[PDB]
């Protein structure tokens, strides 16, 4: 009952749980994880990022 | 308590530099081009102006 129990409970619960510190935004540097990286990030060295108004 | 790194009195700083962007080698897999043309040369394209002066 006690294996049961938990191969059924980490079933359940393995599919919502996710890596937050997956490297999956790429970056200049290589893929980082999405915390350190925000839409400033420049992609590729040198890129340029406008600080563009949002009309 | 405080977060490490904060504060800097000393060393006020420079101007930012003009701003002068690299082509992407990432997004663009080669060098964009504009004008295209045949080009039986050393390469022009389709895009040659000029200025005629006084
Ligand atoms: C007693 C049980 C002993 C086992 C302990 C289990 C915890 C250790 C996990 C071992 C596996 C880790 C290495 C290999 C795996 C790995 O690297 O995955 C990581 C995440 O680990 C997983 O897989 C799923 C984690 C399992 C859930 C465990 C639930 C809590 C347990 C401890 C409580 C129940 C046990 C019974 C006790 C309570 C009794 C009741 C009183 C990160 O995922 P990621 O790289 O982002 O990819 C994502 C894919 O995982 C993701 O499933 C997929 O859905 C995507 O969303 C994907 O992005």
């Amino acid at each position: 009952l006690g294996a049961f129990g938990a191969g059924t409970l980490v079933a359940f619960i393995g599919g919502l749980i996710k890596n937050p510190w997956k490297p999956v935004v790429p970056t200049a540097e290589g893929k980082k994880a999405v915390l350190w990286t925000s839409g400033w990030t420049p992609r590729f060295k040198g890129e340029t990022i406008y600080l563009a108004r949002a009309t | 308590c405080s977060p490490p790194g904060e504060t800097a009195s000393s060393e006020p700083g420079t101007t930012p530099a003009i701003w002068t962007g690299s082509p992407s080698p990432a997004a663009p897999s080669g060098e964009d081009h504009g004008g295209g043309h045949g080009a039986g040369a050393a390469g022009a394209g389709e895009t040659l102006t000029a200025e005629l002066k006084t």
